[PDB]
DNA sequence: CTCTGAATCTCTTCCCGCGCGCCGTAGGAC
DNA sequence: GTCCTATCGATCTTCGGAAGAGATTCAGAG
């Protein structure tokens, strides 16, 4: 919803979903581009933790 | 005798100190990496953290 | 023999991290403990990671983490951080060559 | 060698309404 | 002049809650 005009007063959930979706985009990337274990154990942890 | 008054001229001195602590954490690095040949103090600090 | 390692920087200041890293090497003159520093680029993967040819002493580890705007290595643990792989280095150099 | 006692940790709860007041996404990169 | 990607991947979230209950950790021993 707008705030005082088009200043976005985001409901917080859209920051949580934005966190998830970014991590899931990066994880699909680094899987299909076949990163090694030490890299996906970064992004996979960051995703579970999001 | 164990509880003391803090008044404005002390709370603002603390919250000003937080500003100088956040300048500290920048100006040290910029002074370390910086050439110290071009730099003048107004390049070193900036008001935004205070 | 110098093996590869992955460094995380503040994403966006990556070229400045690479330059400051080369300069810290030539300051603390552990020149025999660093080979290269890679930021690959396509007409930019990887988005925020700096590749370093290196060996592992705790002195050189403190050196790379004392380079400014560097978070830390990415590995299995923080005691003995992890090199990546032979064929993975070869494939990254392949796509960098191609 | 671990079985019922007890011991340290975290999680969860904390009146109902109501009226104002303000203040509300960021350091960075072409 | 600028469109964002992003978070202490080189600190320090506050001590001045009590409680009250459970999950989870350890005694003196058969």
């Amino acid at each position: 919803v707008p705030l005082d005009g088009g200043r976005f007063a985001t409901s917080d959930l859209n920051d949580l979903y934005r966190r998830v979706i970014n991590r899931n985009n990066r994880l699909k990337r680094l899987l299909d581009l076949a990163a090694p274990d030490i890299i996906v154990r970064n992004e996979k942890r960051m995703l579970q933790e999001a | 005798g164990n509880r003391r008054i803090r008044s404005v001229g002390e709370m603002a001195e603390n919250q000003f100190r937080v500003g100088l602590v956040r300048v500290e954490r920048a100006v040290k690095e910029r002074l370390s990496l910086g050439d110290l040949d071009t730099l003048m103090p107004q390049d070193m600090i900036n008001a935004k953290p205070i | 023999k110098k093996r590869w390692y992955v460094v995380q920087a503040f994403s966006g200041f990556e070229g400045r991290v690479a330059t400051s890293l080369r300069e810290h090497i030539k300051l603390h003159n552990m020149e025999d403990l660093f080979g290269e520093v890679m930021v690959p680029t396509e007409e930019k993967f990887f988005p925020g990671y700096v590749l370093v040819q290196m060996v592992m002493n705790d002195a050189s580890w403190h050196l790379v983490r004392s380079v400014p705007r560097v978070m830390g290595f990415i590995g299995g643990t923080s005691d003995r951080p992890a090199p990546i792989s032979d064929k993975e280095v070869d494939a990254i150099m392949n796509r960098l060559q191609q």
